[PDB]
C-alpha cells in the first residue's frame, strides 16, 4: 500500500551556491533518497544508509536522475519568456492487487499543475501553451519518452519491491506518542486547551476532545515532522475559564494497543 | 548452403543445438521462467528440422539474428519485466542485435541460487534427468550472459558426471558438494576471463585482443613459429568475436573446427597435445585450452638481437607496426611463461612508445639502446605490490585485510556507492586467498591476472552507470594499464565530505537478530561511511571511531528496553566520532 | 502561483527544563522555494542549526524543517524567524511551550 515517489524540482535562476535542480525520493512518508545538480550524485538519506542494499543500486539511481536533470533544465529553453520559473515533478508508482504497479507522472509550473505523462501513448500532455512547449521539446529527444516509460513502468516498481523486502525494519517501525494536555489563559472569560503529541510514527494520528465524556469536536489541528523521521501533532480548543478540568483529550494511533485518554 | 539454421543443426547435432539455443535465450532474457525458454527452444528447433528437411522452405533463408530476434519480440511485456530491452524490438537488424547486446547484465544483481537439499536434487536427477541438466544450463547461463557457450556445454557434462557418480552413495553430501563447489569455482573464474575477452574485443578493438592472444599462445606453444601462432591467433579471434556477438551456434562450430585443425597439425604447434587429441569433441577443446606449456627451445638468441641491435629495427616498425610488435610479444612471451600476459603487453606498449619516439630521432639506435631499462620498473612495481599485500594478508585476517582495502579504495574513489565499494573490496581481497599460497615466482602473475579480471567487472558495470570520473579515466585510458592506474590514485580531495548529524547513526533494534556474517557486512558499511565523512582520516582515528561503533552495538543489544539506548546513545556516538576525527 | 508560509515551532520531546532536547521550526505551504529561516535564542541567531532537504507536498507547495539541539531553561526564550518573497518583513514566531 505504500509508494515510491520522487520530488523533482528545477528553478530558472537559483540563489548562487544553490542547486538549479534537485530531487527527494520517498518511500511512504520516509525520505530514502537525495540528489542535486551541484553534487551530481544520488545519496541515501537517514536510516537508509544502513539498508542491506545491492551494488549498483545507487549508481542506477544516479544515472536516472541525471537524465531527469537534463530534461528539466531543457524545459526553460522551451519556455522562453521572462518571469522566473519553477518546474516541479511528482513521479512514482504504488503497488496494486495483482503483483501490479500503478504509476504517477504529474508536473507543475510555478506551483500549478499543468502537465502529465500518459503511460499508454508514451507522451507528455497538457494544454496550456507552456505545457505544449515543454511537451514538444521533450517528445523530440534522445528517446526521452522511452526512458520515462522504463523509469515508471520498470525501474520504479522494481525498486519499490526491493525496498519493501530489504527495508521492512524501517517501514514497519512503530513509535507511540508522548502526550501532554495543558491549559493556557487567553481572553476575558476564556482559555485555550492544547493537546500535543510528541515523537510518533507512522504519521496517521487523531486528536479529539471530550467534555465530561461527550464530544467537544476538534479545534485547530497542526501537524509536523521531527529531525528523525518521527512526527509531532497538536490540537487546540477555546474553553470557559474555570471549566478546564472537565475536559480530557483522546488519541488514536497505530502504535497504541487502544486509544489513550489523556488527562490535564 | 542456402540456410544457416540448417547448416548449424547438421554440424552441431541436435542435442548440442538445443543446448546452445537454450543458452542463447537464457543469456538475453535473464528472467523469463524456465518453462518458457523450453517452449521457445523447442519452437526454434522444430523450425530448424523443417530446413534440414527442405533448405528452400518458408523462411529458412533468414539469418540467425533475424530468427532469434523475431522470437525474442514474442515476449512484448519486456519493458515491464526487463526495461530498456523493449526499445530494441522497435529497431531492425543489424542495429537491433547491438541493442540486445548492450542490454545484457544491466542487472547482474539477480536473486542468488540457494542449492536445494542434496537428496531432493538426487530425486529430481533420477526422475526427469534430461530436464534437471537443462535447468543447470538455464540457471548458469542467465547469471553469466557472456559465459563462453561451448565451455558451458562441457561444464554441463561435468555436472551430470558428478550426479552419476554420487547419488548411489549413502552420504551423498560428502561426495557431491565438494565436486559441485569446485565446479562452481571453475565456473565463476571462466565467466570472468571471458567477460574480459569480450570487453577487449568490443570496447578496445581487434588489435588489443590479438596482442593478448599472441602473448598468451606464445607462452604455451613456444616452439611454434610466429607464422603458426598468427593463424591460431586469427582463428581464436574469429571464434571469440563470434560468441561475444551472441552467434553461439556459429562459434561452437568454428571452435570444433579449430580443435580439429590443432590436432591435425600437432607437430607445428606442441608436443604436449598428444593425449588431448584423442578425446571426445567436448573434452578435446577443454583439454587443449587447459594443457601444459611446451618446453622452450634450445638456444634462443637474446631479445636485444632483433629489437635493439639489428639495423632493421625502424625499417620493420615502419613497414608493419602490428606485425613487428606481434613478433616482439611472441619472442618475449615464448622466453617467459612465468610473466603474466598483462605485464608482457605493458612491456610491448613501452617498446612501441619508445620506437615511435626514437625512429623520429637524429640517431634512432642511440635513442633506444637502453629500452630494456624501461622494463625494470614495470616488473618491480607489481612484484613490490603483491609482496606488500601478501605480508599484510598474513599479518591480518582475511577480514582485517578487506577492511584495509575497503578503506584504500574508498579514499581513491569515494564517489562510488557504499554497497558497490564493499563488494569490490571483498573481490580484490580474494587476491590474498588465491595468490599468496603460491610460491614467490608465481604470485605476481596470478595476482595480476585475477586483479585485471576483477577490475574489468567494475569497469563494464561502471560504464553503464558512471558516477566517478576517476573510474572512467582508469577504465578508459588503457586496458593494459588499469591495475597500476588504480594503484597510483591518491586520496580524492575533490570529494565534498558527507557531514554528520544526530541521525547519522540511526538503528532500530532489528540489528541483534543479525548473524555474524551479516553483522560484519554492516561493520564494513559503517567503515566505508566514516571514510566518506573524512577521507584523509588516518588508520588511528579510523579504528578509534570503529571501536566506538562496535562498543555502541554490543552495549545497546545488551539492555532492557533496547530502543532507549539507540535513541539516546545514537547522538553520543556521533559526538564521539567528530572528536576522534577532528570534525 | 505565490503562497505565504505557515510557521510551526515545537520541541521534539516534551519540554523539561535542564534536560536535553531538540527545537524544530517547520516552515510549510509556501511558494516559491526561496526562503530564509533562522532559529533565535533570546533574540539572537544560533549557529549550530541543521536543516532538512527542501521538499514539497501533494499540493506542490514547498516545506522545510530547521532544527537545533538545545537544553531549555526556564529563563531562555526561543523563536523562529522566516523571510520570504510574500512577507512584508521577517516574521518571528515565538515558541509556545505547550504545542
Amino acid at each position: 500500500h505504500l509508494s515510491l515517489l520522487y520530488h523533482l524540482t528545477a528553478v530558472s535562476s537559483p540563489a548562487p551556491g544553490t542547486p538549479a535542480f534537485w530531487v527527494s525520493g520517498w518511500l511512504g512518508p520516509q525520505q530514502y533518497l537525495s540528489y542535486n545538480s551541484l553534487r551530481g550524485e544520488a545519496e541515501p538519506c537517514g536510516a537508509w544508509v544502513w539498508e542491506n542494499q545491492v551494488s549498483w543500486y545507487w549508481e542506477k539511481e544516479t544515472t536516472d536522475l541525471r537524465i531527469k536533470e537534463k530534461l528539466f533544465l531543457e524545459a526553460f529553453k522551451a519556455l522562453g519568456g521572462k518571469g522566473p520559473y519553477t518546474l516541479q515533478g511528482l513521479l512514482g508508482c504504488e503497488l496494486g492487487p495483482d503483483n501490479t504497479s500503478v504509476p504517477t507522472a504529474k508536473f507543475a509550473l510555478n506551483g500549478e499543475e499543468f502537465m502529465n505523462f500518459d503511460l499508454k501513448q508514451g507522451t507528455w500532455g497538457g494544454d496550456w501553451p507552456e505545457a505544449l512547449a515543454i511537451s514538444q521539446r521533450w517528445q523530440q529527444q534522445d528517446k526521452a519518452a522511452n526512458k520515462e516509460l522504463t523509469f515508471l513502468l520498470f525501474s520504479c516498481p522494481h525498486r519499490l519491491r526491493e525496498h519493501l523486502e530489504r527495508g521492512r525494519g524501517n517501514l514497519e517501525w512503530k513509535e507511540p506518542p508522548s502526550m501532554r494536555l495543558k491549559a493556557r489563559p487567553s481572553s476575558p472569560g476564556f482559555s485555550v486547551l492544547t493537546c500535543s503529541a510528541f515523537s510518533f510514527y507512522p504519521p496517521e494520528l487523531q486528536l479529539r476532545f471530550l467534555r465530561n465524556g461527550l464530544a467537544a469536536g476538534t479545534g485547530q489541528g497542526d501537524f509536523g515532522p521531527n529531525s528523525d523521521g518521527s512526527f509531532h501533532a497538536s490540537s487546540s480548543l477555546t474553553v470557559k475559564s474555570g471549566d478546564e478540568h472537565h475536559y480530557c483529550c483522546i488519541v488514536q494511533h497505530a502504535g497504541l494497543a487502544q486509544p489513550l485518554r489523556v488527562e490535564l | 548452403h542456402k540456410s544457416e539454421v540448417a547448416h548449424r543443426f547438421k554440424d552441431l547435432g541436435e542435442e548440442n543445438f538445443k543446448a546452445l539455443v537454450l543458452i542463447a535465450f537464457a543469456q538475453y532474457l535473464q528472467q523469463c521462467p524456465f518453462e518458457d525458454h523450453v517452449k521457445l527452444v523447442n519452437e526454434v528447433t522444430e523450425f530448424a528440422k523443417t530446413c534440414v528437411a527442405d533448405e528452400s522452405a518458408e523462411n529458412c533463408d533468414k539469418s540467425l539474428h533475424t530468427l532469434f530476434g523475431d522470437k525474442l519480440c514474442t515476449v512484448a511485456t519486456l519493458r515491464e519485466t526487463y526495461g530498456e530491452m523493449a526499445d530494441c524490438c522497435a529497431k531492425q537488424e543489424p542495429e537491433r542485435n547491438e541493442c540486445f547486446l548492450q542490454h545484457k547484465d544491466d542487472n547482474p544483481n539477480l536473486p542468488r541460487l540457494v542449492r536445494p537439499e542434496v537428496d531432493v536434487m538426487c530425486t529430481a536427477f533420477h526422475d526427469n534427468e534430461e530436464t534437471f541438466l537443462k535447468k543447470y544450463l538455464y540457471e548458469i547461463a542467465r547469471r553469466h550472459p557472456y559465459f563462453y557457450a561451448p565451455e558451458l556445454l562441457f561444464f554441463a557434462k561435468r555436472y551430470k558426471a558428478a550426479f552419476t557418480e554420487c547419488c548411489q552413495a549413502a552420504d551423498k553430501a560428502a561426495c557431491l558438494l565438494p565436486k559441485l563447489d569446485e565446479l562452481r569455482d571453475e565456473g565463476k573464474a571462466s565467466s570472468a576471463k571471458q567477460r574480459l575477452k569480450c570487453a577487449s574485443l568490443q570496447k578496445f578493438g581487434e588489435r588489443a585482443f590479438k596482442a593478448w592472444a599472441v602473448a598468451r599462445l606464445s607462452q604455451r606453444f613456444p616452439k611454434a613459429e610466429f607464422a603458426e601462432v598468427s593463424k591460431l591467433v586469427t582463428d581464436l579471434t574469429k571464434v571469440h568475436t563470434e560468441c561475444c556477438h551472441g552467434d553461439l551456434l556459429e562459434c561452437a562450430d568454428d571452435r570444433a573446427d579449430l580443435a580439429k585443425y590443432i590436432c591435425e597439425n600437432q607437430d607445428s604447434i606442441s608436443s604436449k597435445l598428444k593425449e588431448c587429441c584423442e578425446k571426445p569433441l567436448l573434452e578435446k577443446s577443454h583439454c587443449i585450452a587447459e594443457v601444459e606449456n611446451d618446453e622452450m627451445p634450445a638456444d634462443l638468441p637474446s631479445l636485444a638481437a632483433d629489437f635493439v641491435e639489428s639495423k632493421d629495427v625502424c625499417k620493420n616498425y615502419a613497414e608493419a607496426k602490428d606485425v613487428f610488435l606481434g613478433m616482439f610479444l611472441y619472442e618475449y612471451a615464448r622466453r617467459h611463461p612465468d610473466y603474466s600476459v598483462v605485464l608482457l603487453l605493458r612491456l610491448a606498449k613501452t617498446y612501441e612508445t619508445t620506437l615511435e619516439k626514437c625512429c623520429a630521432a637524429a640517431d634512432p639506435h642511440e635513442c633506444y639502446a637502453k629500452v630494456f631499462d624501461e622494463f625494470k620498473p614495470l616488473v618491480e612495481e607489481p612484484q613490490n605490490l603483491i609482496k606488500q599485500n601478501c605480508e599484510l594478508f598474513e599479518q591480518l585476517g582475511e577480514y582485517k585485510f578487506q577492511n584495509a582495502l575497503l578503506v584504500r579504495y574508498t579514499k581513491k574513489v569515494p564517489q562510488v556507492s557504499t554497497p558497490t565499494l564493499v563488494e569490490v573490496s571483498r573481490n580484490l581481497g580474494k587476491v590474498g586467498s588465491k595468490c599468496c599460497k603460491h610460491p614467490e615466482a608465481k604470485r605476481m602473475p596470478c595476482a595480476e591476472d585475477y586483479l585485471s579480471v576483477v577490475l574489468n567487472q567494475l569497469c563494464v558495470l561502471h560504464e553503464k552507470t558512471p558516477v566517478s570520473d576517476r573510474v572512467t579515466k582508469c577504465c578508459t585510458e588503457s586496458l593494459v594499464n588499469r591495475r597500476p592506474c588504480f594503484s597510483a590514485l591518491e586520496v580524492d580531495e575533490t570529494y565534498v565530505p558527507k557531514e554528520f548529524n544526530a541521525e547519522t547513526f540511526t538503528f532500530h533494534a532489528d540489528i541483534c537478530t543479525l548473524s555474524e556474517k551479516e553483522r560484519q557486512i554492516k561493520k564494513q558499511t559503517a567503515l566505508v561511511e566514516l571514510v566518506k565523512h573524512k577521507p584523509k582520516a588516518t588508520k588511528e582515528q579510523l579504528k578509534a571511531v570503529m571501536d566506538d561503533f562496535a562498543a555502541f552495538v554490543e552495549k545497546c543489544c545488551k539492555a532492557d528496553d533496547k530502543e532507549t539506548c539507540f535513541a539516546e546513545e545514537g547522538k553520543k556516538l556521533v559526538a564521539a566520532s567528530q572528536a576522534a576525527l577532528g570534525l | 502561483i505565490q503562497r505565504t508560509p505557515k510557521i510551526q515551532v515545537y520541541s521534539r520531546h516534551p519540554a523539561e527544563n535542564g534536560k536535553s532536547n531538540f527545537l524544530n521550526c517547520y516552515v510549510s505551504g509556501f511558494h516559491p522555494s526561496d526562503i530564509e529561516v533562522d532559529l533565535l535564542k533570546n533574540g539572537e541567531r544560533i549557529e549550530k542549526v541543521e536543516h532538512s532537504d527542501l521538499s514539497f507536498s501533494k499540493d506542490w507547495s514547498f516545506y522545510l524543517l530547521y532544527y537545533t539541539e538545545f537544553t531549555p531553561t526556564e529563563k531562555d526564550e526561543y523563536a523562529c524567524r522566516v523571510n520570504h518573497v510574500t512577507l512584508s518583513q521577517p516574521k518571528i514566531v515565538k515558541w509556545d511551550r505547550d504545542m
